[PDB]
């Protein structure tokens, strides 16, 4: 009853700038709190960053300054802005959508990849 | 103004005063604790609650 459906990413060039978008719908969106987790080709899932209800900006140290995550309230979109990309963030790239009410979901999208080469 | 609250759930906060600070109500803490036997969602609570809206904040405190 919660749907994740994650658009653009593909494959850049080192320096490039890409842009990873997430649409929420079937339940609240305004009062939640989303966010980007990716896991590198042989790594494990890692956060990268996180934008709370009230528009609060949490990033990963290695993706500070670079990456950029904006929400837009009433298109129930999650945007994520990458830039001066780097080979280390190439990884498939999971939306979040956290939701407490009942005591806390978790919920994730299918992913996008990225890939970043020279 | 500022009345005690009594949520469906059965848990207590003063209205709206227990929710502008940057701990979430005590009452729901224990709920987690206690009652739901999740103590790291209880402390997981506790770091989300300063970042979120107001709406967002009643929203918990009333179906928590």
């Amino acid at each position: 009853k919660v749907q994740l459906q994650e658009s653009g990413g593909g494959l850049v060039q080192a320096g490039g700038s890409l842009r990873l978008s997430c649409a929420a719908s079937g339940g609240t969106f305004s009062i939640n709190t989303l966010g980007w987790y990716r896991r590198a080709p042989g790594k494990e899932r890692e956060f990268v960053a996180r934008i709370s209800s009230g528009g609060i900006t949490r990033y990963a140290d290695s993706v500070k300054g670079r990456f950029t995550i904006s929400r837009d309230n009433g298109k129930n979109t999650v945007y994520l802005d990458m830039n001066s990309l780097k080979p280390e963030d190439t990884a498939v790239y999971y939306c979040m959508y956290r939701n407490w009410g009942g005591g806390l979901d978790v919920y994730w999208g299918q992913g996008t990849q990225v890939t970043v080469s020279s | 103004w500022p009345q005690r609250v009594v949520t469906k759930k059965g848990r207590t906060f003063l209205y709206p005063n227990d929710l502008l600070q940057t701990n979430p109500p005590e009452s729901l803490i224990t709920a987690l604790v206690e009652e739901y036997q999740n103590p790291v969602s209880a402390k997981e609570l506790q770091a989300d609650w300063p970042d979120m809206s107001f709406d967002e904040r009643r929203h918990v405190a009333m179906n928590l």
